[PDB]
């Protein structure tokens, strides 16, 4: 919100690992995704 | 026997007769010294050219001029160099020349009657219509504006290309058609063989058969077909390039001459597409001088360059054609077995770790949305040698842009032998426009050596620019405050005689000021009387209770000084209100505070005070907290202003009565931050324009692309002058100056050269009758030669009184130029017309770099040019070398972004609010950093804090990681104590550094290297290693003399460095204590020192006093 | 078509720009077998 | 405290006239060098040197690019080796060298030396007129019989 | 290729191909108008233009995102030289795609290629490359890549993008005759997708790291299966010194030269 | 003032056309924005 609270070094570094496992997961759903976008692609012209 | 007379000369195209000089020197080898009686000499030649000779060699050939041959060349060279003006001081040029005397003495051989020398027997209207032709010459090759009306030059930087590379004028004018940005290699080569140094260069039919075989042979194209002349000039330099072998004399003749043409030609072209700005063909133009003077192609290896190799193994490296790069990674080992040559596999491993390479970093700050700040770190990873590296290392700095086709900034770098092995910061600002591109490149490449590039993209993905800033208020036009809307009877009895009206920016602020309560940030430029905003503001805590405390706070001590002798007439003779200046004795601040209506101060001064803001009553109770020049918030001791606002804001939101806060500031561009930091309303934040000024400002700045120092600094000198008679003819100048020793060099140049006109004492505008008086008062002896010819000077090292009555004859008008120092910006009770400021650099010797100026210094030395009644305008010229040209354009003109540096500067405020209480835990540090300037500052310009977003995530994660450095730092240091990772707690340490203001890196140094068995010898190198004395001066030529003091003082020094601020104040509190004589630039830095010596030591007393040892206590 | 004559009349008197600067720096003139390709092409024709 | 300049016009005299100066100024500590390199070379070898030995052109480039700025109140002596060369087409470069020198004694008014050598040839005392040679104290016209 | 003074007339023909960067057409027609929307920087577009060659056909990989609240329209952000050497009818890039952690915020939208002259048509070794590309490389999307062509009409550059179908991806991937008129080769493989210029946003380019992009005279030193780094730098010309080294780097020795020379002083010098 | 001696009628009509569809947000009409054609022939121009 307003006023910034302090976060101590490990609750920041582990608030940013668990932002990159958020986003290392979003990048995994995305090419899974992708791989249903392409066997979509793949399988109209066969 | 001189067999023929006949030279191949390629300049003439053609075999022409031997010269003078080489017949002469020729015929001198005939007869020995020793052996002979009579010499020999037979002289073969044509019968028609018999005659030549026999004048020659029989005192009987005259010596003419050839003057009118290259007279556009020679005039533009004396144009470039400032010697000759306009039209006038060019016929006086041209008079000392040997074609003058040959004029006057032969009429009839030069083109003139005896009717024209009987018409003009000095001969001055001949040397006027030489002068007129060659200027005509000049002009039409765009060398030089000449206006035919007043016969003035200006010199173009086509001039000054065509005069440091002798190129002719038909040969600009060649490069100023043909130059495109969009120029390819090979219209490079078409644009080099059009000089009009190969006007005589035909080809011969010869050698045409051998210029095919060139030219089926030469890798960069020819558009021209071989029987057209530049299509030779083209070949022959790509033959001399390729190292291909030729055979006609007159082909090879023809090629030794287009290369050593060359050469300059080339630079030329590169000089000239370079301050054009195209990035492309500066690269091809840079590697083509590089290639004509190394002669190899740049797809050669760059091992070519050393020539003690082996040309053999060279070709081995370029027949395996990996990447050079590729050698650096590799072994002595994997080198000679990457090349199959193992012998030579140490020496190519040498040869590759000589090669010039460095290392870039970039550390990119956004200023505003269209400047960026680039603090390029360069750094060397070759291993220096003077056999193949010379004295220096010349390179180029470009940074151009995504397309790499407008150079945004080139500058020039001196890799000093000396200076090899450690970083060079190079600070520059770049222009960002708004398609906002995905990178910047900076290439530094070598100015001397093929393939010596490095390439550093400045990438601007994660770029967040700051928030295009609101536009400035406006002046409405108010009709002109007459001092009765004022109150109080008393109130206008001291601006009665003074001024009947208010200057416009009064006239607006009043209202506000004077007639509400608000805080009030004003920001308008240095000149417009916001002193008098601070004094409404005064008038009006006067009325509100006559017991009232103003604290102005100016972050200069002469500023503060200036405003005490100010506001002691005015406000103690006039209003009988205690005025009070507060000095640094914590002592009697207390006593001056609680006694004072108005308190004078600097930031440190008040911060030492405000630090225990909850004992001390006086310091909670003010009514009024005006702060003069916050715009010095982003500058050095700028933290400590930031800081004591901030407390100032923090102790009025708690102590049952707000302390309004008038801030005064130069033009902002960040004014609304200010404003929000300070509590200003959007309608009480009068944030002005630069253009608002009372007195307009014209102000010019003028370019001096001269990279080394001394040599702009002397280049300077004559364009000071000149500036003075085009700007500012009969009205008071203020030249400012590097440096303490530029300044009497300076004031004598001026002299020098209007003494050289016959304009000499034309800067007295009074008489020798009156200057004895003030003449019989000084020191400085040649401040007597300068003040009586009319130009003071004025420095540190002049004592006040010499200050003050330089002052005194310049305030009354009595001389016209004072000549200032840098550090004297501040200090200064006069104002002129012109204020020329010479060279916005000064040599800081910590880093052996030339410093810029920062613009705050510049800011106040353009506010100079301010005489409100007297003048019309103030004009303010800039002499600044031309890298730093657009860094002026923008900075001066649009109003200024301040940013805090409060986070380098953290230590000391936070340990000084963790003594007090303030800061409990990590929590409260977070919370008391909202306080600052830098919290507001990082959520509108964030990069510049090395953040990633204005979220409450990056923001409170960057403010925690702040406080949890900055209190590791100090629970490091045993300044203070963290228990459960989250409280913390004042240790001794602490509360010794925050009592009497010491920085905390000299405790943690003090506490560290104190033991119970030191001593005054070893003490004073303890008090010199402070961290308060790394701000000393270490000017250039101060390590000898100081050298000379490490030779004498009761203390020798074990590894004595004099780049070391240290030891120089070690140095120096031994001259002190031992009485010596002192230079008075070094007696200017030891009275430096011991303002803040006696601190120091009872710092030393009170660490040695809570470690219980007595003997070093008592030895403190 | 009319489209289809002003973009070839646009690009044939851009190549012939182009082809004429070029022939200028060659010194000589544009000749016919230059400039054949663009022939029955521009709306002012470059047959004239 | 103090720099000379010898002026030669060809550059092989200049690099013989260098290790002339050099043998013969052993004894006193002077440095002689020639004048070659790029511009920051030439500003390097000026301020390393004392006996500066150049050609008319590479002096002239100096001093129009400005490398001998710093060190112009230190050159106290120019000798202008084989002045017969205002003959010569490079006549205009030792006229620019030497009118610019006159006038910066004119202007500035600390004196330079200038000795021109040349060869006995005619309008001699139109070249010492040139370089403000007095004719009773400063012209020495030697013919071919010396 | 004549190869002697063939690429003389080339590299002369090429310095000259900065004036076809203004004159730029967009073949505005049969486009579908239910797929993406391509925007293509007019700076990157400008430099791939001026380092091309009017006959040998250069390639750059697309790479691009999207725009904030329009996920139809594509926004190439950047074009990736790679080892490439071309024929006038094909372009023979690396087998690896471009691999850089400036290519992993954006996402490959295909390749643009130079075109010595313009057909109405995609190529058949276009649609064969763009379908092995993709049979290679799942991080290709067939809906979203695209093959920009660049042919160089006369005195301009007319520049069309085009898609696969599911036709045409599966018919290039199964194709292998390379010559200019393959088997079951229909124009229902392909489709033209809108793509349109912008002053609005600027691209940039990404070169190879250790060497450079252009192998059309160094030919043996290019393999298929080749991997190559990438660098954040600006391609070099078609016919730059670095990418011909041939032509500067076989010249014999300077070997007893220089000893009949001339005696020239450089008196400035 | 036309007919221009560079343009035929037909690319009158074409660079008019262009010229139409290059002005600013010349087809929006959300904010109320409408364009209006003119054409006329001045009655009676050479008689009066």
């Amino acid at each position: 919100e307003a006023k910034p609270k302090f976060l101590s070094k490990a609750e920041r570094e582990a608030e940013a690992l668990k932002r990159r496992q958020q986003e290392v997961e979003e990048r995994q759903r995305m090419l899974e995704e992708e791989r249903k976008k392409r066997k979509q692609f793949q399988d109209l012209g066969r | 026997i001189i067999k023929g007379t006949q030279v191949y000369s390629p300049e003439k195209g053609r075999w022409t007769e031997l010269g003078a000089l080489d017949i002469l020197q020729m015929l001198g080898r005939a007869g020995r010294p020793q052996y002979d009686t009579k010499g020999e000499g037979i002289l073969i030649t044509s019968h028609g050219e018999l005659q030549y000779y026999l004048s020659l060699l029989n005192q009987q050939l005259p010596i003419e001029s050839q003057m009118v041959s290259k007279l556009p060349d020679m005039l533009n060279a004396e144009i470039v160099l400032g010697n000759v003006q306009n039209a006038k001081d060019a016929v006086n040029w041209l008079g000392y020349a040997y074609l003058y005397i040959r004029m006057l003495r032969s009429p009839t051989l030069y083109g003139i009657s005896h009717d024209d020398l009987k018409g003009d027997p000095l001969l001055d209207q001949r040397r006027l219509d030489l002068v007129h032709t060659a200027a005509l010459m000049l002009d039409k090759n765009n060398l030089v504006k000449y206006d035919k009306k007043t016969g003035n030059f200006q010199v173009t930087e086509l001039g000054r290309i065509a005069s440091h590379y002798y190129i002719t004028n038909d040969t600009v004018q060649t490069y100023n058609q043909l130059l495109k940005p969009t120029l390819s290699e090979i219209e490079l080569f078409r644009v080099f063989s059009l000089s009009s140094e190969f006007k005589n260069i035909t080809v011969r039919e010869e050698e045409k058969l051998e210029l095919q075989k060139l030219l089926e042979r030469v890798p960069i194209p020819v558009k021209e077909s071989i029987e057209e002349p530049s299509a030779k000039i083209n070949v022959l330099l790509q033959a001399f390039i390729s190292q291909l072998k030729l055979e006609g004399f007159a082909l090879m003749a023809d090629m030794v001459y287009v290369t050593q043409s060359a050469g300059r030609l080339m630079r030329a072209i590169f000089e000239i597409v370079l301050n054009r700005g195209w990035a492309q063909l500066t690269d091809k133009t840079l590697n083509l001088c590089k290639m004509i003077d190394k002669r190899m192609w740049q797809s050669m290896c760059p091992l070519r360059q050393f020539r003690k190799l082996p040309e053999e193994v060279v070709k081995k490296i370029e027949k395996k054609n990996f990447p050079f790069e590729r050698l650096y990674d590799l072994n002595h080992n994997e080198i000679g077995e990457l090349i199959r040559m193992p012998k030579m596999g140490k020496t190519i491993h040498k040869y590759v770790h000589l090669f010039p390479k460095l290392e870039l970093s970039v550390h990119l700050q956004p200023i505003t949305r269209s400047t960026l700040k680039v603090e390029l770190t360069i750094t060397p990873d070759f291993q220096w040698d003077e056999k193949v590296h010379g004295s220096s290392e010349a390179f180029w700095i470009l940074v151009e842009d995504v397309d790499s086709e407008v150079i945004l900034h080139h500058e020039y770098f001196l890799l000093k032998a000396k200076y090899a092995q450690d970083e060079h910061l190079i600070t520059f600002f770049v222009p960002v426009f708004e398609p906002l591109p995905p990178q910047y490149f900076i290439r530094v490449v070598s100015d001397r050596w093929l393939s010596c590039e490095t390439q550093l993209p400045v990438s601007f993905r994660h770029l967040i620019l700051p928030e295009k800033y609101p536009p400035p208020t406006e002046l409405l036009d108010l009709q002109p405050l007459p001092v009765s809307a004022l109150r109080n009877s008393a109130f206008e009895s001291l601006y009665q005689d003074k001024f009947p009206f208010f200057n416009p920016i009064q006239t607006q602020v009043f209202n506000t000021v004077y007639n509400s309560d608000d805080n009030v940030f004003v920001g308008a430029p240095t000149g417009s009387g916001k002193t008098i905003c601070a004094e409404f503001a005064i008038l009006r805590m006067l009325l509100q209770s006559s017991e009232g405390r103003c604290v102005y706070i100016t972050p200069m001590e002469a500023l503060a000084e200036q405003v005490y002798m100010d506001w002691y007439e005015k406000f103690q003779d006039r209003l009988n209100k205690k005025v009070v200046l507060l000095t640094g004795e914590t002592s009697t601040d207390l006593k001056l505070l609680g006694k004072g209506n108005i308190i004078i101060s600097t930031p440190e001064k008040w911060d030492i005070l405000s630090r225990r803001w909850k004992q001390r009553k006086n310091v909670q109770n003010i009514n009024l907290f005006v702060v003069d020049e916050v715009h010095l918030i982003g500058g050095e001791n700028g933290p400590v202003l930031e800081v004591i606002c901030s407390r100032m804001r923090y102790i009025s939101s708690q102590i049952e009565r707000p302390i309004r806060i008038v801030a005064l500031s130069s033009s902002l561009s960040n004014a609304k931050d200010v404003a929000h930091w300070l509590g200003c309303s959007a309608t009480s934040t009068f944030n002005f324009h630069p253009n608002v000024r009372p007195v307009p400002l014209e102000l010019h700045i003028q370019g001096f692309n001269i990279s080394h120092t001394q040599t702009r600094l002397l280049s300077m000198a004559k364009p000071v002058y000149h500036a003075i008679t085009k700007h500012s003819p009969k009205k008071p100048v203020i030249v400012f100056v590097p440096s303490r020793k530029q300044t009497r060099l300076t004031a004598i140049d001026i002299l020098t050269t209007c003494a050289a006109d016959i304009q000499r004492q034309r800067f007295l505008h009074c008489t020798e009758k009156d200057l004895i008086p003030y003449l019989e008062k000084l020191s400085d002896s040649t401040l007597k030669e300068t003040l009586l010819n009319g130009v003071g000077y004025l420095h540190e090292g002049l004592s006040p009184m010499e200050r003050r009555l330089v002052e005194q004859l310049f305030s009354s008008g009595a001389i016209q130029v004072v000549v200032a120092s840098r550090s004297l910006c501040w200090g200064m009770n006069v104002a002129a017309h012109l204020v020329i400021i010479m060279d916005t650099q000064y040599y800081n010797g910590k880093i052996h770099a030339y410093v810029d100026y920062p613009i705050y210094d510049v800011l106040q030395m353009v506010g100079h040019a301010n005489r409100p009644l007297q003048d019309d305008e103030g004009r303010c010229v800039i002499m600044c070398q031309g890298s730093k040209k657009d860094f002026f354009k923008k900075f001066l003109y649009e109003p200024l972004p301040v940013e805090s540096h409060l986070d380098h500067c953290m230590h000391d405020h936070f340990n000084a609010e963790i003594v007090t209480k303030t800061i409990e835990n990590k929590q409260d540090a977070v919370d008391y950093l909202t306080w600052t300037f830098l919290y507001r500052r990082m959520t509108q310009n964030p990069n510049y804090y090395n953040l990633q977003g204005i979220s409450h995530r990056h923001l409170s994660d960057h403010l925690s990681e702040l406080v949890e450095q900055t209190l590791s730092d100090l629970e490091q240091s045993k300044c203070i104590s963290i228990e459960d990772e989250m409280d913390v707690a004042p240790l001794n340490l602490g509360m010794i550094a925050a009592y009497y203001y010491i920085n905390y890196t000299t405790i943690e140094l003090f506490s560290m290297s104190l033991n119970a068995k030191t001593k005054v010898r070893g003490l004073i190198e303890i008090i010199s290693n402070a961290a308060e004395y790394e701000n000393i001066p270490i000017r250039h030529h101060e390590d000898n003399l100081l050298r000379q003091l490490a030779q004498k003082v009761p203390h020798k020094l074990n590894n004595p460095k004099f780049n070391d601020p240290h030891v120089k104040t070690n140095l120096l509190l031994q001259a002190h204590l031992s009485r010596m004589q002192l230079s008075a630039e070094l007696q200017s830095d030891t009275e430096e020192i011991l303002s803040k010596a006696i601190r120091l030591i009872q710092a030393c007393v009170d660490v040695l006093s809570s470690n219980g040892w007595l003997s070093p206590a008592l030895a403190a | 078509p009319w489209e289809s004559e002003f973009i070839d009349s646009q690009r044939v008197w851009a190549e012939y720009a182009l082809k004429r600067q070029e022939a200028i720096a060659q010194n000589r003139r544009l000749t016919l077998e230059d400039l054949e390709d663009s022939w029955d092409r521009g709306i002012p024709r470059i047959n004239t | 405290d103090f720099k000379i300049i010898y002026i030669a016009p060809m550059r092989s005299l200049v690099q013989e006239m260098v290790g002339s100066f050099g043998k013969r100024l052993a004894t006193y500590g002077i440095t002689v060098a020639e004048l070659t390199g790029d511009h920051q070379l030439c500003k390097e070898e000026i301020s390393a040197t004392q006996i500066i030995v150049c050609t008319p052109e590479k002096w002239d480039i100096i001093t129009r690019k400005g490398g001998e700025r710093t060190y112009t109140q230190l050159v106290r002596l120019i000798i202008l080796d084989e002045i017969h060369l205002l003959h010569d087409d490079r006549g205009p470069v030792l006229e620019a060298l030497v009118a610019r020198a006159i006038r910066n004694i004119e202007m500035t008014q600390e004196d330079v030396r200038l000795i021109g050598l040349s060869a006995t040839l005619p309008n001699y005392e139109d070249v010492a007129t040139f370089l403000r040679v007095d004719p009773a104290k400063g012209l020495f016209y030697f013919d071919n019989s010396f | 290729f004549s190869s002697k003074t063939e690429w003389r007339v080339r590299a002369i023909s090429a310095a000259n191909l900065h004036l076809r960067t203004n004159h730029i057409y967009v073949s505005s027609d049969d486009i579908k108008e239910t797929g993406y929307t391509y925007i293509l920087p007019k700076n990157v577009l400008k430099k791939f233009i001026c380092i091309s060659d009017l006959r040998a056909q250069i390639a750059g990989y697309l790479y691009g995102v999207s725009p904030p609240d329009n996920p139809q329209v594509k926004e190439i952000r950047c074009i990736v030289m790679v080892p490439q050497w071309g024929t006038h009818q094909t372009v023979h890039l690396p087998g690896q795609l471009p691999q850089h952690e400036y290519l992993k915020e954006m996402e490959p939208l295909g390749w643009i290629h130079t075109q010595p002259n313009e057909s109405p048509q995609l190529s058949p070794q276009d649609v064969t490359t763009h379908a092995k590309i993709m049979a290679d490389n799942p991080s290709w999307d067939g809906e979203k890549t695209i093959i920009i062509t660049c042919s160089f009409t006369p005195g301009s550059c007319t520049l069309t993008a085009y898609k696969l179908t599911p036709s045409g991806y599966e018919w290039g991937r199964q194709n292998t005759d390379k010559g200019n008129n393959p088997k079951g080769y229909l124009p229902s493989h392909y489709e033209r997708v809108q793509m349109l210029l912008s002053d609005r946003f600027l691209g940039f380019f990404m070169v190879p790291a250790q060497s450079s992009w252009n192998y059309n005279f160094m030919g043996v030193r290019h393999d298929p299966n080749m991997k190559y780094e990438l660098q954040l730098a600006n391609p070099k010309e078609f016919y730059h010194e670095v990418h011909r080294p041939s032509h500067f780097l076989n010249f014999a020795l300077l070997q007893e030269g220089e000893v009949y020379s001339a005696d020239r002083e450089d008196l400035y010098a | 003032i036309k007919p221009a001696d560079t343009e035929p009628p037909p690319l009158l009509v074409y660079k008019w056309c262009q010229g139409i569809n290059n002005l600013q947000d010349v087809w929006e009409t959300s904010e109320g924005e409408c364009n209006v054609m003119l054409e006329s022939r001045f009655e009676k121009m050479y008689e009066k």
